[PDB]
């Protein structure tokens, strides 16, 4: 299994270090890739790590610049990027094949996003959306959110059914916004609880809201 | 080295038999593997060696190409089965990747059901208000949505928002909303959202007044 780590917002030319750590048993057999999506785009690899040797292999893209790195015991890949662009802001995943030896399956992680520019870290601003005889619906509008992303999952994982939350919108202040709805009943009266599940990763903001008429 | 991808984007109903074709720039022998990647999660392998088939990928994927041409072949298509494809090239020292290929289903049309949210007061005191129209569970994607303030049609204020196709009963969700100042809120009365939709056949309109 794999994990990635070390995200965040960097400031352009500035660098930032990313960690992958792996599970199970390791063989000089092994390796790691990097993989990069940009958002909206298409899969780019970055460089291949081999643990037998010294040999690693870039993409003529970061070629020169990202350098990649290793210590054993801690079953964990280093990948430091420096003189970083615009153009490097991806999620950036770490993987590994049964294919071609770097691993034992194909596994990929779950991967970490870096944005590359002079925005400042900011935490969400969450406003109720009252519904006030037919199905109803509700949800929770998150403003003025630096950098992506953001998770929302209603009453913690409880009430998870019909639920539509719409990618951010990049307002032209800078700031990301979205919301969430959740078609409900049509007279839910005195519900137990609608708990605005919102949290943030680039910012610590867990944050909570009512939604009653 | 280049991997060619056609096509960019097709669309098909459920059960269709739906060919991504990978063009190779170069002699790559069978050393080409197939990925699905649904959107926010990570590449799922479905095929490798060309044709040799993954572990828990039913049957219905398939792969066969040698030398330059290879085709990633859906038997019959699942509404699950909604995300991008992408062809991988393993020959040398680096990888090289696919354009991608984006895939959605047809489906009858679904009459979007609409809703209207005037903004909260506490938003109101921040200064900046925040008016919202939503669209839900609809069948094509395309839908206009014109916001009235005082009866008077608004423009240049307004941001719209597509959810990814539902894997279940593949229907979209689109979300607008309407920002003003807090004057602009406090100096007009009526505001409404007309939307336009293949399925409906007349506009259906959404209203509040402040205050009510």
């Amino acid at each position: 299994k794999l994990v990635e780590s070390g995200g965040g917002v960097v400031q352009p030319g500035r660098s930032l270090r990313l960690s992958c750590e792996a599970s199970g048993f390791i063989f000089s057999t092994y390796g790691m890739h990097w993989v990069r999506q940009a958002p909206g785009k298409g899969l780019e690899w970055v460089a291949v790590i081999w643990f037998d040797g010294s040999n690693i292999y870039y993409a003529d893209s970061v070629k020169g610049r990202f350098t990649i790195s290793r210590d054993n015991s801690k079953n964990t890949v280093f990948m430091q990027m420096d003189s970083l662009r615009a153009e490097d802001t991806a999620v950036y995943y770490c993987h590994r094949n049964f294919y071609d030896g770097s691993g034992p399956f194909d596994y990929w992680g779950q991967g970490t996003l870096v944005t590359v520019s002079s925005a400042s870290t900011k935490g969400p601003s969450v406003f109720p959306l009252a519904p006030s005889g037919g199905t109803a619906a509700l949800g929770c509008l998150v403003k003025d959110y630096f950098p992506e992303p953001v998770t929302v999952s209603w009453n913690s994982g409880a009430l998870t059914s019909g639920v539509h939350t719409f990618p951010a919108v990049l307002q032209s202040s800078g700031l990301y916004s979205l919301s969430s709805v959740v078609t409900v009943p049509s007279s839910s009266l005195g519900t137990q609880t609608y708990i605005c599940n919102v949290n943030h990763k680039p910012s610590n903001t867990k944050v909570d809201k009512k939604v009653e008429p | 080295i280049q991997m060619t991808q056609s096509p960019s984007t097709l669309s098909a109903s459920v059960g269709d038999r739906v060919t991504i074709t990978c063009r190779a720039s170069q002699f790559i022998s069978r050393w080409l593997a197939w990925y699905q990647q649904k959107p926010g999660k990570a590449p799922k392998l479905l095929i490798y060696k060309a044709s040799s088939l993954e572990s828990g990928v039913p049957s219905r994927f398939s792969g066969s190409g040698s030398e330059t041409h290879f085709t990633l072949t859906i038997s019959s298509l699942q509404p699950d089965d909604v995300a991008t494809y992408y062809c991988q090239e393993y020959t040398s020292y680096g990888r090289t990747f696919g354009q991608g290929t984006k895939v959605e289903i047809k489906r009858t049309v679904a009459a979007p059901s609409v809703f209207i949210f005037p903004p909260s007061d506490e938003q109101l005191k921040s200064g900046t208000a925040s008016v919202v129209c939503l669209l839900n569970n609809f069948y094509p994607r395309e839908a206009k949505v014109q916001w009235k303030v005082d009866n008077a049609l608004q423009s240049g204020n307004s941001q719209e928002s597509v959810t990814e196709q539902d894997s279940k009963d593949s229907t979209y969700s689109l979300s607008s909303t309407l920002t003003l100042s807090k004057a602009d809120y406090e100096k007009h009365k009526v505001y409404a959202c007309e939307v336009t939709h293949q399925g409906l056949s007349s506009p259906v309109t959404k209203s509040f007044n402040r205050g009510e």
